[PDB]
């Protein structure tokens, strides 16, 4: 079953894989986002609710009064997109809260309330999503980009044997909040473990167990474990303590179980355990060198024997048992594993009590001031475990339960103790060879941010702010009397947003080049902005392609320059989870069966299974053909047996991004081509016929439509009327809504300009009576072709040297292209005047100018504006203004010659604006914006009376066409049940309305009730008639400024040598020479080249892509000329119908099956017309066609399959020798054009301090002329070159016009001087202390 | 200076001036009340502060911020760093009878000949074209000589052709990393926007024909000229200055 | 400053407590100062009374119609002829910094970009000294009384 | 790693291979941005040293000079004697390898067929003079340094 | 020296700036309470 659009040219279908996912919604990433911002969750915990309940309630002293917030709505926008751009104001909603006021009276705190004030704040503007992901912020679309930033949790890493001349691996530990102090934990070469709190100085680590409440008793319990001593002389012996060069063997029954010097062996612990050793007598001197557990005392004068944690030594030992004590305590500690690390922390701790470590940590933060208890307490308790100031947001509890190897997912979102331990006990851990430190590279450990947490984040700064504001406000006074409207102000809470949406790292001009750069633009993951890196300390460990890329983000698609690997694209099938972390789909496999189920996977879950290849055939019933399948396990890939694989790769295609999956025959291209390649289609420039791709791929008509640059239907219907402008679509029955008229109207978007200052203009591509769909495209947009995406012209190309000029990278163009207009597009482009009040007076815009001899006022009208529709060219006015100008102080000659020829002084200049130089088009627009104040010249008068007349008609029609509908329904629906069909017609059509129905009281009662809800529909439209004659309203024009006049020129540019040209595999050149018709190569038949490539280019550059893409593009070409000639020979659908179907099912085992013989005779032939200039052929990335298909399809068409024929010489008619390589190549035309870049200058405007060229093409400015040249002249002799480059064509200011002078009277000669940078230098310097000065020759 | 729409924009030295004058000021004042000591040594120190910002900011103590958050500019800054007079101003600024443009092949050309586009060099030569209009007749005066060439009329080409006949330019790509990167050629007009540039001579430059550019200077001087014939033209250059071996070889 | 003004005007007689005939003779001194050395472009107080006044009255005014004010609106609410508001809501905030960074591309500042407006083009300092000379010979084709005659006219 | 790309490009490499090898292209690129940026800084800093060498004399008269013979290393001669000493000044007569008479008697550039002549007489030692041992003050001689190398 | 937040471009350091900063280095540590503040000084 074929969609209509699609029906109507069916793209032939390589691919042998089947598919098993539909690509999604490529454009999901942003409207997700912003949805979960502005929205109303009930359990607040997304977007502006969190943001409120976190802050709010808001608590003054002594709590005698409380501001509650209740809850939040936005306002309709006042202007819509399409007004907000014209006028350029953001197109945004206003924030309305309503919070209450509640004040507590003396007596008892917690009961009766004296009063509660409810009331509406309005608390800023947020601005709002377009439909297709983007924002206008003044009158310009904008994408905010995501952002990867590394996860909040607990991250363990080592220094693998750098920064220590000795080798040794230092590990460490830190936590990171989402907003709060960063904790930390690292190993000293000395194996002492010190925190560090906020890149502060380091201390021991013990210090902050002692600031929670812990003894050293407990510490030790914690971290060490016990072995136990009694009193001849007996100890209790545990056989899997003494693993094992041992001082004593043992001594247990006496008798024997080892002997000494031995080392003691598994059978040795094997022996002890069978005969169950419990006590034995081991010599004094084997604890000469333990250390004492607990604090042991005597009991003779209550006496300190000896402190917890002490060496024991033979003397305390006699003491202890001539003092009554038999039970002695110590602690266990092999330094190959359990060793201690801890103890020597004790050793070295400068605290013993909780208060001095606390003054020691007052010291470190914040040195020098006087310490307290209680100020101390306070800081310590506030630095963590507060809820206001440390945030461990549901990710970092998820990610540093999980780490530490926690049952639970929830919890609470400060430290504690437990938690510090935990993160102590693992990093110990780690240190003892138990567990492995973390890649801080793994898309396990990176988080992705979007719009909507970002806008979230930066109200709740904004909020944080008004809080305290607030907070202030209620500690003095507390008056009755006092609503809750003049403690809030709006503009802090705005300042955040607005400098957020407008002016940041992440917010940035969308580009509109084509439909792929706005796609590629908005899901792009960046890795800079704030909370992230920096280019300088990047680095290239984060700069590489991982493991875990694999899926989630593409490794081709990332720019090449400064931040190459920084800035990176979501892969095709890539989605993020509830916690901000990619993952992509993976079709479940069974014991044998790989079934239709897609399982979600993330970038550390997917580790741990063994994921089969895309490229791995299967049996029709499921089952994995061969018996062994190549799979990737946790890092690296590998053959496993069919009965060991869980998952499969859903695509081919999944491990690409958009950009990069449009590439046909990527894999025989590259790497560093095909990155090229993406990066430069990305720029292509749309022309003014659109033109399908013959070679595609299958992913254009799923960029083209999830881009919005067309008009697709919501609902299906027949189409009831079609214009260059409209498109109203009568909906089917199915889907009607009763309370709805029934059609709906489609609004093309004409002529208008980008952001790249390109043409957007959309055309329908349906017929009257036409059925529609859901889903069907309505009308093209720039650079799509019956919904697909079409970028560029597929031109006959050769490949062959040709004289030189294709000699690097230079192409050679027929003149037939450019007769033809394939590479012509339409710039459109804005000027402005804008007149201000100075000093002397008001500036005018007029028709009469001083100097202008009549000769350019033609085209402007009385008012002194262009006519719209002109054809204006460089110099010429558009729009006529004077300043006024006072005094002159006229020379002594120009006062005679003023005095003959008896002419006065203007008195007012010639400020008028006027075509840029060069530039060459008609006037599609102009647009005045008046200030209050002022008059309204005429013809500002004559476009608000248009815009008027332009809106009234717009709305009639609506009005009518959608009464239309609703008549012609209700005369459907009065088909039965009371029929009238013939008496019907007879009466007038307002008395539609009227028209009675079964007989009954209660349905008059809803008639009355249905005739006032239309006259309340009348009122409606009415008041809307009123509310748009009200957009006459004057302008907020920026101060000082008294009218502004823009005017819209459209330039059509041609193609000409030094444009840029490329194709879809990495291969750019510029053109070089138009070559006529007659000079290019031709074939037996007569048919010249189009474009001649240089074949040197290809070996070198491994992109063999391209010779396929020709060779097929030529196949795809021949089966369209046998169509052409079998519609031109008028020969039955019979005929027609064999052919297109042999070349639709040759293939190897394709997936593809079009059946024409569902096919109505219609249908054929509305196919043959469409495949009549090439059959389109789809080759997806890494599923494409082989050789053999390609030259069973060339054998298809009469073409030879080799794809080379015998070509002839223009200019000489003789064939060239060894026959060369013509086909079909997709060719676009880049965003470089020679017109844009094209610049002289002689002499312009300078700069005020450093009088300098200028600098720009504006400006007009000049060469940078640098150190490597200066150097470069040096190296030669040319000392009067570099002088004359350095003062007379610079800065030498009263030897540059001498220079000028004797120019022009035709002698070549300079007089340098002194540069003044050089005078500028000494000022300076002098203006130091220093006296620098120039010494008499 | 002003700028449109009222606002002003002032240099950095302004405000350290002011503070400067503030302080001194107040210290004068401050002395002539016969304040406690206490008053005037703090001032002192305000003005030693004052002062020391002005001649070298940020050099003791912290810094100071206008505005914005950002250092104020210091008589120190402005001759010390990479961007100071002492630095880019004086080897790397703006020059006059310049422009850059987009190269193409020009298969056809002789080792010491150019492409030059026809609308570049009807301004790159306009003085040299104003004077030798005035010298033929052709122009009254030279306003009436600007006017001509602003209406390109036909004799203005055959002036310029006339001009350009024997007169090199220079032609340089984006990194000179030795002194082949700066060459003069002896231009032809042809139509179009872009350089054309002898296939020989892309291996000293390092340039090939995918979106490269190059920049064109004119020489003025009659020495200017006279050492980019004898010393810097191409056809003079065909050995490698690293080794004497050919850098012309056919690619 | 204010301080010592207060001690040297303050009476203990009428027992004021001074931290109340000094807290208002320190304010005083701090607001004057803010107000007479604080804008690089001096201001009259009278100005910046204005100014304080129009920037709280507008406060209050968006508040309460969630909607910037109108000088028009603000002229009502205040008692202003409207254009003396538009006057005052000119008065330049404080002057750009010269050094603000405005580059990504050569490290550039935006005092690099503006251009001097009282430069003499060099095609009228040649255009000026052809007519010094075309007077010449107009004149020099005349006889020498008549022609002193222009010369010192 | 140990298992090699097994395809070539006019077959295709699969996605696992493509994988492997987008990690070599993207190094390459970000490498030669380094490479550009550390060649500037040494030209900077050996401009800086020697910016103010010319030659401001004709012949500073000294009659010490370097040894040129050919540089091998263990096995076979990888630069001759030509190469070597092509262009330069001798400091001492080159006699003939029989001892008999002076071959090129002082102060002779030696050009081509000089060098010709050399390898005529398979004579591998010759003294030049260089510019590391020039008897000139504040500059270098023409005959110490040699020729031009570019003319 | 170079400070760098992180783990790691030639020496151009005269040996009388070395052995002063040597010297005042040895200054700073047998020093007491060294305020560079205005305001410090001032509360004090
Ligand atoms: C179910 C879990 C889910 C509700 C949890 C899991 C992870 C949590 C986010 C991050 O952790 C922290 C972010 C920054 C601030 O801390 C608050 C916002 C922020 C987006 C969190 C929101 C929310 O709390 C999340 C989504
Ligand atoms: C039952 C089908 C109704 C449909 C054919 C009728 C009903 C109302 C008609 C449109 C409206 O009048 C508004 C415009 C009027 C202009 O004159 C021509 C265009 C315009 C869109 C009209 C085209 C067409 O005529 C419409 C859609
Ligand atoms: C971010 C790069 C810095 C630079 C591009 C930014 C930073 C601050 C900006 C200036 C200031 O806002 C003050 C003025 C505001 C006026 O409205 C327009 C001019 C004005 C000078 C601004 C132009 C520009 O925008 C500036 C220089
Ligand atoms: C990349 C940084 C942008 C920078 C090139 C842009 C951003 C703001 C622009 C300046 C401001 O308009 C203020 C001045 C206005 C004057 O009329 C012309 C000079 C002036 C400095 C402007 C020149 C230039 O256009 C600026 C510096
Ligand atoms: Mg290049
Ligand atoms: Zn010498």
């Amino acid at each position: 079953v074929y969609s209509y659009t699609e029906k109507k040219r069916i793209r032939k279908d390589f691919g042998k894989r089947p598919q098993v996912l539909d690509v999604p919604y490529l454009l999901s990433i942003q409207l997700d986002s912003f949805q979960k911002f502005i929205e109303q969750d009930p359990e607040g915990q997304y977007g502006l609710e969190a943001a409120f309940r976190s802050v709010f309630p808001i608590q003054s002293y002594s709590g005698n009064s409380e501001l509650q917030y209740v809850s939040y709505r936005l306002g309709e926008p006042v202007f819509d997109v399409q007004e907000c751009q014209i006028r350029g104001v953001t197109y945004s909603a206003p924030l309305r809260v309503k919070l209450r006021l509640v004040i507590y009276e003396r007596e008892a705190p917690e009961g009766t309330v004296k009063d509660i004030k409810e009331q509406e704040v309005y608390m800023g503007e947020i601005p709002l999503m377009t439909d297709n992901g983007t924002f206008v912020i003044n009158g310009t679309e904008r994408v905010i980009v995501s952002q990867l930033h590394r996860s909040p949790g607990v991250f363990f890493d080592s220094d693998k044997g750098k920064t220590h001349s000795s080798g040794k691996v230092l590990y460490n530990a830190r936590i990171i909040p989402y907003r709060g102090s960063w904790l930390d934990f690292e190993f000293d070469p000395k194996d002492n473990l010190f925190v560090r709190i906020d890149r502060r100085r380091k201390l021991p680590a013990t210090i902050i167990l002692r600031a929670l409440n812990y003894t050293t008793e407990q510490i030790l319990d914690l971290f060490f474990e016990k072995v136990i001593f009694e009193i001849k002389l007996q100890m209790e012996l545990v056989p899997e303590r003494l693993r094992g060069t041992a001082s004593f063997d043992i001594e247990a029954n006496g008798k024997v179980y080892v002997e000494k010097g031995r080392r003691i062996t598994a059978r040795h612990i094997r022996q002890l355990e069978k005969d169950d050793v419990k006590l034995i007598e081991v010599p004094v001197e084997y604890i000469a060198g333990k250390v004492v557990a607990k604090d042991y005392i005597d009991e003779s004068t209550g006496e300190l024997i000896c402190a917890a944690n002490m060496e024991l030594s033979l003397d305390l030992l006699a003491k202890l048992s001539q003092s009554g004590h038999k039970r002695i305590e110590t602690l266990f500690t092999n330094d190959l594993d359990h060793g201690p690390y801890i103890s020597e922390t004790l050793r070295v701790d400068p605290t013993n009590d909780r208060l001095s470590a606390l003054v020691e940590i007052y010291r470190m933060m914040r040195p020098g001031e006087p310490p307290t208890r209680e100020a101390a307490e306070s800081l310590f308790e506030n630095l963590f475990f507060s809820e206001d100031r440390y945030d461990l947001s549901a990710v970092g509890r998820m990610k540093f339960n999980r780490s530490l190897l926690r049952e639970e997912i929830e919890g609470s979102g400060i430290l504690s103790k437990d938690d510090i331990i935990d993160v102590m006990k693992k990093l110990i851990d780690i240190r003892n060879g138990k567990g492995e430190v973390d890649d801080i590279d793994h898309l396990g450990n990176r988080r992705i941010r979007s719009v909507g947490e970002m806008a979230e984040n930066q109200f709740r700064v904004g909020l944080v702010r008004v809080e305290r504001a607030v907070k202030e406000r209620l500690s003095l006074g507390d008056l009755d009397t006092l609503m809750p409207q003049d403690m809030i102000n709006a503009k802090p809470i705005s300042a955040a947003v607005k400098e957020f949406f407008g002016s940041s790292q992440l917010s940035q001009f969308m580009d509109q080049n084509n439909p792929l750069s706005e796609i590629t633009h908005k899901r792009r993951i960046s890795a800079l902005g704030p909370g992230g890196l920096t280019r300088e300390r990047a680095g290239f460990e984060v700069r590489d392609v991982h493991p875990t890329h694999y899926g989630r983000v593409c490794p081709i698609e990332t720019p090449e320059g400064p931040n190459i690997g920084l800035i990176n694209s979501l892969s095709v099938y890539a989605q993020t989870n509830e916690y901000g972390f990619l993952e992509t789909p993976y079709r479940k496999v069974t014991d044998g069966v790989v079934t239709d189920e897609i399982h979600y996977l993330s970038a550390i879950e997917e580790g741990n299974y063994v994921i089969a290849q895309a490229n791995s055939n299967l049996d029709e019933e499921g089952h994995f053909v061969e018996d062994l399948v190549t799979c990737r396990s946790k890092g690296e890939s590998s053959l496993f047996s069919r009965d060991q694989v869980d998952y499969m790769d859903v695509s081919t295609q999944q491990v690409v991004s958009v950009g990069a999956s449009l590439i046909p025959f990527l894999e025989h291209d590259d790497a560093n081509r095909a990155l090229m390649g993406a990066n430069m289609q990305r720029q292509a420039v749309p022309t003014l016929r659109a033109d399908k791709p013959l070679v595609g791929t299958g992913m254009e008509r799923a960029v083209a439509v999830d881009s919005g640059v067309t008009a697709v239907a919501k609902r299906g219907g027949v189409v009831q009327y079609v214009d260059a402008s409209r498109i109203v679509i009568k909906v089917n029955e199915d889907e009607m809504y009763p309370g709805e008229a029934g059609i709906d109207i489609y609004n093309l978007t004409k002529y208008t300009r980008s952001n790249q200052n390109t043409c957007i203009n959309q055309m329908p591509c349906v017929s009257l009576g036409e059925p529609v769909e859901r889903g069907d495209v309505l009308a093209d947009g720039p650079s799509t072709d019956l919904g697909e995406l079409a970028l560029g012209q597929n031109m006959r190309v050769a490949f062959m040297p040709w004289n030189g000029y294709n000699f690097e990278d230079s192409i050679l163009v027929s003149e037939r292209v450019v007769q033809e207009d394939r590479f012509t597009t339409i710039h459109i482009q804005e000027l402005a005047c804008v007149s201000r009040d100075t000093k002397l007076g008001p500036e005018e815009i007029t028709a009469d100018i001083p100097n202008v001899g009549e000769a350019a006022l033609s085209k402007l009208d009385e008012s002194g504006i262009v006519y719209i529709g002109a054809e204006v060219t460089g110099g010429d006015i558009l729009v006529g203004k004077v300043t006024p100008k006072g005094e002159t102080q006229l020379t002594p000659e120009e006062k005679l010659l003023r005095a003959i020829f008896g002419e006065k002084a203007s008195d007012v200049k010639d400020s008028s604006l006027r075509v840029p130089n060069g530039v060459s088009g008609t006037v599609i627009d102009v647009q005045v914006f008046t200030r209050d104040g002022v008059e309204k010249d005429k013809r500002a008068l004559e476009i608000e009376e248009m815009q008027l007349k332009q809106a009234k008609k717009d709305l009639s029609e609506e009005l009518q066409i959608l009464e239309a509908g609703l008549f012609s329904r209700i005369r459907a629906v009065l088909v039965a049940g009371g029929v009238e069909a013939e008496k019907l017609d007879k009466l007038p059509r307002d008395r539609w309305l009227e028209l009675g129905l079964t007989d009954e009281e209660k349905q008059n009662q809803l008639e009355q009730l249905a005739e006032q809800y239309d006259e309340l529909k009348h009122e409606f439209e009415k008041k809307l008639e009123a509310k748009r004659r009200k957009i006459t309203q004057g302008d907020d024009l920026a101060p000082g400024v008294l009218k502004i006049v823009k005017v819209y020129l459209a330039v059509k540019r041609r193609i000409q040598p030094g444009d840029k040209m490329a194709g879809r595999h990495g291969n750019k050149g510029v053109i070089s020479k138009i070559n006529p018709i007659e000079d290019m190569p031709y074939d037996e038949n007569g048919t010249p080249v189009d474009i001649v490539l240089n074949p040197l280019g290809v070996p070198s550059r491994m992109n063999i892509g391209q010779i396929l893409e020709t060779h097929l593009g030529m196949a795809a070409k021949g089966i369209g000329d046998k169509i052409n000639a079998m519609l031109k020979q008028q020969q039955e659908v019979a005929k027609l119908r064999e052919f297109i179907q042999r070349a639709y099912d040759l293939g190897a085992d394709v997936r593809q099956k079009v059946d024409l013989s569902t096919f109505s005779d219609e249908e054929v032939m509305r196919l043959a017309e469409n495949l009549r200039k090439g059959m389109p052929i789809a080759t997806p990335v890494f599923d494409g066609a082989k050789e053999a298909e390609i030259k069973e399809l060339l054998k298809l068409g009469d073409l030879p399959t080799s794809g080379q024929i015998r070509l002839y010489d223009g200019r000489t008619g003789e064939q060239f020798e060894r026959p060369v390589t013509v086909g079909y190549m997709y060719m676009l035309k880049l965003n470089h054009l020679v017109d844009d870049k094209m610049h002289a200058r002689s002499t312009g405007s300078y700069s005020l301090v450093t009088q300098q060229p200028l600098g720009g093409k504006a400006q007009f400015g000049g060469q940078r002329f640098g150190e490597m040249e200066v150097w470069a002249l040096e190296a030669y002799g040319a000392a009067y070159t570099l002088q004359e480059m350095l003062t007379v064509k610079s800065d030498d200011v009263n030897g540059r016009t001498k220079m000028y002078k004797n120019i022009v009277d035709g002698n070549h000669q300079m007089e340098p001087g002194m540069p003044e940078s050089f005078n500028v230098l000494l000022k300076e310097i002098r203006s130091l202390g220093i006296n620098i000065e120039l010494e008499d020759e | 200076v002003p700028l449109d729409g009222g606002r002003f924009a002032t240099s950095d030295l302004n405000d350290l001036y002011r503070r400067v004058i503030n302080r001194n000021n107040r210290l004068k004042r401050l002395l002539d009340l016969a304040a406690p000591d206490i008053i005037v040594r703090n001032e002192k120190r305000m003005l030693q502060e004052a002062v020391d910002a002005l001649l070298d900011n940020g050099r003791r103590g912290r810094a100071i911020t206008g505005s914005n958050k950002r250092p104020l500019k210091s008589l120190a800054d402005m001759i010390k760093g990479k961007q100071g007079r002492f630095r880019q101003n004086l080897l790397g600024k703006r020059v006059d009878y310049s422009g850059r443009s987009v190269i193409t092949v020009g298969p056809y050309l002789r080792l010491h000949q150019c492409g030059l586009p026809k609308k570049m060099a009807l301004e790159l030569f306009k003085p040299f074209i104003y004077g030798k209009l005035e010298l033929r007749g052709l122009a009254t005066t030279i306003k009436a000589a600007k006017k001509m060439v602003e209406r390109e009329e036909a004799v203005v080409w055959d002036i310029l052709d006339e001009v350009i006949r024997e007169h090199p330019v220079l032609l340089n790509r984006a990194p000179t990393l030795h002194r082949l990167g700066i060459q003069a050629f002896e231009p032809v007009l042809i139509e179009g926007k872009a350089i054309q540039l002898h296939p020989l001579v892309c291996a000293a430059y390092n340039a090939d024909f995918d979106g490269d550019q190059m920049a064109v200077h004119v020489p003025l001087t009659l020495e200017a000229q006279l050492e980019a014939r004898a010393l810097m033209m191409s056809t003079n250059n065909i050995l490698s200055p690293a080794n004497g071996e050919p850098i012309i070889v056919p690619s | 400053i204010g301080l010592m003004k207060a001690v040297d005007k303050f009476e203990y007689r009428r027992g004021y407590k001074f931290s109340t005939y000094a807290t208002w003779w320190i304010r005083q001194a701090i607001t004057r100062s803010i107000a007479d050395q604080a804008r690089t472009i001096r201001i009259p107080v009278h100005m910046i009374e204005t100014i304080n006044k129009l920037n709280r009255i507008s406060r209050q005014m968006l508040q309460e119609m969630g909607r910037e004010p109108t000088p028009e609106e603000l002229a009502e609410r205040m008692l202003m002829p409207e254009d003396k508001i538009r006057k005052v809501l000119k008065i330049a905030k404080e002057p750009i910094s010269m050094e603000t960074p405005i580059g990504d591309d050569e490290d550039s500042h935006l005092g690099d970009f503006i251009e001097d407006t009282t430069l003499e083009l060099p095609l009228d300092s040649a255009t000026t000294e052809s007519l010094r000379a075309a007077t010449h010979d107009v004149l020099a084709g005349l006889t020498a009384r008549e022609a002193k005659v222009l010369r010192m006219r | 790693i140990e298992t090699p790309i097994t395809a070539n490009f006019r077959e295709g490499l699969n996605v696992l291979q493509y994988f492997i090898s987008t990690h070599g292209a993207r190094k390459g690129l970000a490498d030669t941005a380094l490479k550009t940026a550390n060649s500037g800084y040494l030209t900077r800093r050996l401009v800086d040293v020697a910016q103010d060498l010319v030659v401001t004399e004709d012949d500073c008269g000294t009659h010490e000079g370097i040894m040129m013979t050919p540089v091998i290393e263990g096995g076979d001669v990888k630069e001759p004697l030509r190469d070597r000493v092509l262009g330069r000044v001798t400091a001492e007569d080159v006699l003939k390898p029989g001892t008999a008479d002076i071959l090129v008697p002082r102060n002779t550039l030696l050009h081509e067929q000089w060098c010709d002549l050399l390898e005529e007489n398979s004579v591998d030692a010759v003294k030049v003079r260089s510019v590391v041992s020039c008897d000139t003050d504040f500059g270098v001689c023409a005959h110490c340094y040699g020729r031009d190398l570019a003319r | 020296i170079q400070v760098m937040e992180e783990a790691p471009a030639e020496n151009t350091a005269d040996e009388d700036a070395a052995e002063a900063a040597a010297q005042v280095l040895s200054s700073v540590e047998s020093e007491i309470g060294r305020t560079t503040d205005p305001v410090r000084m001032y509360m004090r």
